[PDB]
DNA sequence: GGGGTTTTGGGG
DNA sequence: GGGTTTTGAGG
DNA sequence: GGGGTTTTGGGG
């Protein structure tokens, strides 16, 4: 049984080809966490992990609506509740976004959230990024490599085997290693990219933009 | 600059002392707030090393030196224990009922670091060799010397590091704990298990199988930049880890940016026990290959035990790099792992060939003996941790025409159209290599721009 | 006081 | 000091 | 000059 709400929600949102309607609706309730940090990044914990969600543009206004007295970039060390959130994958590159992994990212959309202010929250381990977990990462390369047998399976065929003449009676043959070089796919880059989940999509602000809009 | 023993050094002088010992263990350099890094350290010398022995049980007594900086680079990465150091101006002062000795790099401190064996950890993992006995592998600030009168210091402290640890644990019980009782502790603990396995999850981080004397296996992510000295078969003391209640599917030992996970010089009488007492336990992955999906990576393979200490060489470098690099270009046999994506000839059956050899020519067996010897020609499309992300399969070939990897499958080659029994062996073997988390670690000829395996078999 | 440095006698 | 940064994949 | 440090203004 999975303590951590995060690391479960975001692993059946892989082992469901990044489906979130497929994913258990028992698990799609309010969402109470810690606030680790709010600026310049706003990462959320659930008691395990620590996660960044993506505010909305209509749920921030609708915070600062009933919450004038409540800065989000000043949330550091509080609890949160989001009651309306959502779940989707994007394409991303890891070597910028640490919280993703081989190039995926499982966002946390919040849509709506209110702050409980003063309210102390029990004591747990230290919270360690999602996308660094080992069985996280693993599942993630359990995505891929499924994607990638399913492309390479579509892709390579016919059995264009090396003709054994090359590999025998090589006394008096040189050959280039990237001979034995194959396209996985018919990517059109030189990144794989055949995956069949449909990369969501969905409007969100930049922690820097909600930082002027509560101080210039 | 006067050297006094960690046992003889004044408590109410509170003046600058310097001195020599070994270190028995230490943290990783790790940063406190914006501006400050803290490294701690247990150390021994001839005068404190061992509590008193009566009703003690031989645990190891010791002083704690804590080395502060307003760099990383300014203190010392300690990635083997029994080494020495040697500190400049530092204060003592009595902390929870033992000396601490407490030194600020970022004033008027600085330390040396000093190797015990033939090489530092670091020569070694690059085959490098010592300018010299009384050279240091490491310093602090720009500038180290060592005077005549130091010498024999070094040298006899050397000489005591030695018989030390060849005669004591050093790292005695109370200083870790077990790994079957992990789970047990409220926070963080240490643990000395020996390193069955290196897997490389990917290309920053190193998945290592660890097995303490309690025989519980557990699993820790190393990052290769800070822990670059992890090897299998070796036992490593790890400074602080804890026990991950997330992993449901396998035992995960969670570190931190301070631990730090440290080896033992040749002398150690603990590193010696454990690398024989503990065996390799495959438990983990037998059990895996019974569910449709493990996340516990198995190595399917093994390699002839005269290519055991052949260095590893990614695909990346393989197909990538192996005609323009001056050092890939001088071998023609290497050793690498990978996971395999796809088997062709894609009906098993086609696996094992008749073979002509005077023609050069191969042929399927469906029509019978009327083809010649029986071959493996199996063509492999892998991929690894360095070609994780492109859009490419490589091709490794297991043609056995010449007798290279005849014995892969532990399945003599036979006409699989007939054989039911060599079919069936086969076709199992097939779906195992292509299960996800399976990897093969192999031995490659390189022949006509091609990598053929040999003396590599599957051990499962 | 003493480093490394240049300030080469004096701040905080 | 038996600890918690960002460089947020040595820190 | 400026740190750390305590010398708390002045050595080399
Ligand atoms: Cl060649
Ligand atoms: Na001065
Ligand atoms: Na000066
Ligand atoms: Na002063
Ligand atoms: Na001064």
């Amino acid at each position: 049984q999975q303590q951590s709400a995060f690391k479960q929600l975001y692993t059946e949102l892989f082992n469901n080809e990044g489906d979130f309607s497929k994913v258990s609706s028992n698990l799609k309730k309010p969402l109470k966490c810690y606030v680790k940090e709010s600026y310049p990044h706003f990462l959320v914990t659930d008691g395990y992990f620590f996660v960044a969600p993506y505010f909305t543009k209509e749920a921030v206004n609708e915070f600062h609506a009933k919450f004038p007295n409540v800065n989000i970039v000043d949330l550091t060390d509080k609890v949160i509740v989001i009651n309306n959130w959502s779940l989707e994958l994007r394409r991303v590159n890891s070597a910028e976004v640490f919280t993703s992994y081989a190039n995926l990212e499982a966002r946390l959309i919040v849509h709506s959230f209110k702050p409980n202010l003063q309210e102390r929250l029990n004591p747990t381990r230290y919270p360690v990024n999602l996308f660094r977990d080992d069985e996280f990462k693993t599942t993630i390369q359990h995505f891929r490599h499924t994607a990638l047998q399913a492309a390479i399976n579509k892709t390579v065929k016919g059995d264009n085997l090396v003709d054994i003449s090359k590999v025998a009676d090589a006394a008096g043959k040189k050959g280039k290693v990237d001979a034995g070089i194959v396209k996985a796919s018919a990517s059109k880059g030189d990144e794989f990219s055949d995956f069949s989940f449909k990369e969501g999509n969905t409007a969100t602000l930049k922690i820097a933009d909600i930082f002027v809009q509560e101080k210039g | 600059y006067e050297y006094v023993e960690l046992a003889k050094a004044s408590l109410t002088s509170a003046q600058p002392q310097h001195f020599y010992a070994v270190v028995i263990d230490a943290t990783f350099p790790y940063k406190t707030n914006q501006e400050r890094y803290i490294c701690s350290l247990k150390i021994v010398d001839p005068t404190l090393y061992l509590k008193q022995q009566k009703g003690a049980g031989d645990a190891s007594d010791y002083a704690t030196l804590v080395l502060y900086a307003k760099r990383f680079e300014d203190l010392p990465i300690i990635h083997r224990a029994g080494d020495i150091i040697r500190v400049h101006r530092a204060t003592l002062r009595l902390y929870n009922g033992q000396r601490q000795f407490n030194a600020n790099v970022f004033y008027s401190s600085s330390w040396a670091l000093f190797s015990t064996d033939k090489r530092s950890v670091t020569q070694e993992i690059n085959n490098q060799d010592a300018v010299s006995d009384t050279t240091p592998f490491s310093f602090s600030s720009k500038h180290a010397t060592i005077e005549k009168n130091e010498i024999s210091i070094l040298q006899n402290l050397r000489k005591w590091a030695n018989q030390y640890f060849s005669s004591y644990s050093v790292i005695s019980s109370d200083m870790y704990t077990a790994l079957n009782k992990a789970q047990a502790q409220k926070g963080d603990f240490d643990v000395v298990a020996k390193i069955l396995q290196v897997h490389e999850l990917d290309e920053y981080t190193n998945e290592l199988k660890l097995k303490d004397a309690s025989g519980q296996v557990f699993y820790t992510l190393s990052l290769k930049l800070k822990f670059p000295h992890v090897r299998t078969g070796e036992v490593v003391r790890i400074r602080s880890a804890t026990y991950d209640e997330t992993s449901t599917q396998k035992k995960v030992l969670i570190l931190s940016h301070y631990s730090n996970i440290i080896t033992f010089i040749q002398s150690s009488k603990l590193a010696k026990e454990l690398r024989a007492k503990i065996q390799d336990d495959h438990s983990v992955e037998v059990a895996s290959l019974k569910k449709n999906v493990s996340l516990n990576a198995v190595v399917l393979t093994e390699v002839d035990k005269k290519h055991a200490a052949l260095p590893s060489t990614s695909l990346q470098d393989l197909f990538h790099h192996a005609d323009s690099d001056k050092e890939l270009q001088a071998q023609d046999t290497f050793r690498t792992q990978f996971y395999v994506t796809k088997i062709e000839p894609s009906d098993v059956k086609e696996w094992v060939k008749g073979y002509d050899r005077k023609t050069k020519k191969s042929s399927s067996l469906k029509g019978a003996s009327g083809k010649g010897d029986n071959i493996f020609q199996v063509q492999f499309l892998v991929k690894d941790a360095s070609t994780q992300l492109n859009n490419n399969t490589y091709r490794v070939l297991l043609y056995t025409q010449d007798g290279l990897g005849a014995n892969f499958f532990n399945v003599k080659a036979d006409n699989l159209h007939k054989n039911a029994d060599a079919r069936k062996k086969l076709e199992d073997s097939a779906e195992l290599l292509t299960k996800f988390n399976s990897y093969v670690d192999a031995v490659v000829e390189r022949r006509n721009g091609f990598y053929l395996i040999k003396d590599t078999k599957l051990i499962y």
